[PDB]
């Protein structure tokens, strides 16, 4: 079919993943013979067609993550689905751009920490121990407008 | 080439009792068409 | 004592450094075993030494049945050897001793009940469901079996070497318990 | 419509099992109908009838 | 297996049947797990029961068990291993008994009751038919 | 009929003056016959004390000299 | 009324314990990669509500060769009404 041969290419230029010439495109996958694979490659983004030479490449660094997680800014929450694509092993930069700069949302350690858009100022800031935190909990903090009184008991 | 279906072969390591059925033989130009038959052979 | 372990069965490992296809190993040789759904490994045996072959597609090949390293490694040359008539890449290399089985008699009864008794941290015992007991000696990491038969296996080593060792220190066990 | 019982004894050269095929191949074998036929060459060639 | 090391500390025992039918662990774990229950009883740290038991479903009097007992005490010091897992050999011990007297409670009966095969039951009779002569009593 | 398992397992018939003594309880044990079905022999239920002199006990019918022997008093 | 037990009281407990006989009343006793994907292909078409391992129940294949058939001229639907359908 027409979409047939066209998803197949699709996936078989996927499978093959590198820039190579159209004509051997054809032999790969021995389907997309006919003009309407090459006419789909120019008129798909599944297939990148150009002028240039035969080549066919995807339509990928912690400073453009950061570019991206700043190009997020006050708008929907991404996935790292294009950020672990674009750049393989993108979980790891996370790990190792700490301090904020990478900075994720870890849904749980059992589906790879599939992380979301993101910024931040200090981001982990580990070093308050959770002694720090604990007592930030173990205060709770108090009910209605008794409190700017007192804050003024405290001399605020 | 006896182009049969086995049944269950019993094997210690050492001997070899092939069940067939279903089958042909082919020895001295005559072909033997068995029910069941087993190959007792030995393993050197 | 003057009684030596005897070795009853080295398993080993073997990497021919090639990749292996076990349907054509099975054709080709002539003595050569592989179920591709109870067992993916080619079970290929010779008879000097009699041994039996675990050959991996992957290429690993763990020899056992031998009674020595030497034996063993002629085994998985052999094995080699048949590979490569084929036309596999095969390479004798990273051969590897896992187990080795020995065995001795110390010819007396032993008194298995207090070896037991005595000896929970070491010795292994249930005669209801195997009337020998298992020793562990951990210097070497070897375990032994012992019966009232005296006869005793020992299993798992290294080195035969490290067989005798235990053999040697299990001896004064043995003579100890030996009922007379 | 077969009825005769086969007895192959003798000894086995090589053998072989891929897509559960057996091929045993048994060099001076004495094979029992029901009369034995010792027959040298002999390939067995068993298939999985299950 | 608790149990079994329950009422083995309680002083009786039940053959592993008795139990393996009650509680069907496929027997091969179930022993497996039970052997280290022993050593970590050692690391937190037997027929002789089996006799009267056995009789006592059949009905018998009382002087069965020690002459049973005595003939059961010969059979392993001099040699006979006698079973790899000798839980057999301890029906060995009735049966040359019942032989002995007049009562019929032929192995079929035990054998639907101790539940033995006369595979064992008349191989273990016969090899101590062999052995019986050092074995008159009264 | 009553009747004990005793430690071991062995179970024989109860007398009642053996049971004040060993501080038993004179009881017997209960029976039925079970039908299993699936659709498209005797199993053992309990057991139950017994009304001495009653029908079923050993003393139900006993001779007087007989209750001598079992030190039962008539 | 009440048959009386004359039998004694170990053979009426015989049946009653171990006697390691049981079941005695019958009760409650308890590949080619481009073949497959042809046979998907042909699956999917022929039936658009061709299921993955009703594939592996029809064209008698592994499950690993049946699934892996799919993935190439095949749709592999695991959620909403259109589950485990191969068109
Ligand atoms: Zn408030």
């Amino acid at each position: 079919h027409d979409s047939s041969k066209l998803l197949w290419a699709t996936e078989y230029i996927q499978k093959k993943g590198k820039p190579v010439l159209v004509n051997e495109l054809l032999d790969y996958l021995s389907m997309k013979k006919d003009d309407k694979v090459i006419e789909l490659l120019k008129k798909l983004d599944r297939i990148e067609f150009d002028p240039k030479k035969g080549t066919f490449k995807y339509l990928h660094s912690p400073s453009e993550l950061l570019k991206l997680l700043r190009s997020q800014v006050t708008f929907k929450g991404i996935s790292c689905k294009d950020l672990k694509d674009g750049w393989p092993q993108c979980d790891e930069t996370i790990n190792q751009l700490e301090e904020d700069s990478k900075i994720l949302v870890l849904r749980t350690k059992k589906d790879k920490t599939p992380r979301y858009v993101w910024y931040n100022s200090g981001g982990n800031l580990k070093c308050i121990d959770e002694e720090f935190v604990k007592m930030w909990e173990n205060v709770q903090l108090p009910q209605f407008a008794e409190l700017p009184r007192k804050l003024q008991d405290l001399g605020l | 080439l006896m182009l049969c279906l086995y049944d269950k072969v019993t094997r210690t390591k050492a001997r070899w009792k092939c069940s067939l059925k279903d089958g042909v033989v082919t020895i001295n130009r005559n072909d033997y068409t068995f029910q069941k038959a087993q190959v007792e052979a030995e393993w050197v | 004592s003057g009684i030596v372990p005897t070795l009853q069965n080295i398993v080993a490992t073997v990497t021919l450094g090639c990749r292996l296809d076990l349907k054509t190993v099975a054709l080709h040789a002539r003595n050569a075993e592989y179920n591709p759904k109870r067992f993916a490994a080619v079970i290929m045996r010779i008879r000097e030494p009699k041994t039996t072959a675990l050959i991996f597609a992957s290429g690993k090949m763990v020899v056992t049945g031998a009674k020595s390293e030497d034996d063993s490694k002629l085994a998985s040359r052999k094995y080699a050897r048949i590979i490569q008539k084929i036309g596999f890449a095969a390479k004798f290399t990273d051969f590897k001793i896992q187990n080795i089985v020995g065995s001795c008699d110390v010819k007396f009864p032993i008194r298995l009940e207090g070896l037991a008794f005595s000896h929970g941290t070491f010795s292994s015992y249930e005669p209801e469901l195997f009337p020998g007991l298992i020793y562990r000696m951990v210097k070497p990491k070897i375990v032994l079996l012992i019966f009232v038969s005296g006869k005793i296996v020992l299993t798992g080593a290294k080195q035969r070497e490290e067989i005798y060792q235990a053999f040697e220190a299990i001896y004064p066990v043995l003579s100890e318990f030996r009922k007379m | 419509n077969t009825q005769s019982k086969l007895t192959v004894k003798g000894n086995l050269d090589t053998y072989g099992f891929c897509d559960d095929v057996w091929t045993f191949i048994v060099k001076n074998c004495q094979v029992t109908v029901e009369s034995v036929i010792s027959v040298d060459k002999l390939r067995i060639v068993a298939c999985n009838s299950k | 297996a608790s149990i079994l090391i329950g009422c083995r500390r309680a002083e009786v025992a039940r053959t592993f049947k008795e139990i393996q039918s009650l509680i069907h662990v496929k027997t091969k774990e179930f022993g497996k797990t039970l052997n280290i229950m022993k050593n970590i009883l050692r690391g937190k740290s037997q027929n002789l029961t089996y006799i009267p038991r056995f009789c006592s479903h059949l009905g018998l009097p009382m002087q069965v068990t020690t002459s049973a007992e005595y003939t059961a005490k010969k059979c392993k010091e001099i040699k006979e291993i006698a079973g790899k897992s000798p839980i057999t050999i301890a029906v060995v011990s009735i049966y040359l008994n019942i032989l002995l007297f007049q009562i019929p409670i032929t192995a079929a009966k035990v054998g639907q009751t101790l539940q033995v095969t006369e595979g064992t039951i008349k191989s273990g009779y016969k090899i101590l038919y062999e052995h019986r002569d050092k074995l008159v009593d009264p | 009929k009553p009747m004990v398992n005793e430690s071991d397992g062995v179970t024989h018939a109860l007398y009642p003056q053996e049971a004040r003594l060993r501080n038993l309880t004179y009881s017997s044990g209960l029976f039925v016959d079970v039908k299993k079905r699936t659709y498209e022999g005797k199993v053992f239920i309990g057991r139950l004390p017994i009304m001495l002199r009653s029908k079923n006990c050993y003393l139900s019918e006993a001779t007087e000299s007989d209750l001598y022997k079992l030190k039962e008093c008539p | 009324r009440i048959t009386t037990l004359d039998e004694t009281v170990g053979v009426t407990m015989s049946h009653t314990g171990m006697s390691m006989r049981s079941d005695n009343s019958n009760f409650l006793k308890v590949m080619p990669k481009k073949e497959i994907l042809d046979y998907l292909f042909k699956l999917f078409d022929e039936y658009d509500y061709w299921s993955l391992k009703g594939l592996k129940e029809r064209t008698r294949q592994p499950e690993a060769h049946l699934k892996e058939c799919l993935d190439k001229v095949a749709t592999l639907v695991k959620k909403g009404p259109y589950a485990f359908k191969y068109t």
